[PDB]
């Protein structure tokens, strides 16, 4: 399904989608 | 790390959702 | 008016939507 | 800290507030 | 083109609306 | 830093894009 690398704020964008309502912590 | 992880390699989801509240 | 808990990238959220066209700092 | 009011208690509006520019 | 200094999240507005789908990294 | 040279000072665009991937 991934089939990029995710590399500074893209991580982030990529946590913020997976996430959803849940929310996410980062970098730890 | 999950910088390492994802920006070094590729990642999954599920690996992703690890770091979901 | 907050009725949860803001952990993680949530607070972030809160301190974008609560502090509009000022921005804000954090999370010192 | 605004982490630890915030996250571990419930903050209030005002008290985000002082975290704007 | 720029007239404002940007300050706290203002500036991470910046980068990312910048960069566009490019990404970014921050603050190094 | 970006930080400094564009809260304490005015920043350019090409300044901001040296910070894109
Ligand atoms: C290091 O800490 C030593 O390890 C032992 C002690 O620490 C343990 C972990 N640290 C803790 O503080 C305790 O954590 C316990 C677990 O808590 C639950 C998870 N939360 C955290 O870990 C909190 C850590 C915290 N922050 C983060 O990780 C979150 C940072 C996320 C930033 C990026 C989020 C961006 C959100 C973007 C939203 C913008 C909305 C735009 C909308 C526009 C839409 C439109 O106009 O249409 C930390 O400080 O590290
Ligand atoms: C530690 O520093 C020791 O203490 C003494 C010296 O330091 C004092 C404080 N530190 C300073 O650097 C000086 O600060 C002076 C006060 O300045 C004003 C406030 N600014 C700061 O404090 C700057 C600190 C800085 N950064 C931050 O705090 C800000 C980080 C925010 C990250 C999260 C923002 C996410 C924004 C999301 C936007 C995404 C848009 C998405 C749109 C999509 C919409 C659509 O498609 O529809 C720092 O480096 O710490
Ligand atoms: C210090 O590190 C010592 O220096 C030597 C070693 O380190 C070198 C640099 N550090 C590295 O880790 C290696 O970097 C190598 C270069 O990699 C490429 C660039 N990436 C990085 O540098 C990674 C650093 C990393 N993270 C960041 O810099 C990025 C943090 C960005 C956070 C803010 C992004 C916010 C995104 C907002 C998206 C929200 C979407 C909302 C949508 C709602 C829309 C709607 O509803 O309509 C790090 O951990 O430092």
């Amino acid at each position: 399904f991934v089939n990029q690398h995710l590399c500074g704020s893209h991580l982030v964008e990529a946590l913020y989608l997976v996430c959803g309502e849940r929310g996410f912590h980062y970098p730890k | 790390g999950i910088v390492e992880q994802c920006c070094t390699s590729i990642c999954s989801l599920e690996q992703l959702e690890n770091y979901c509240n």
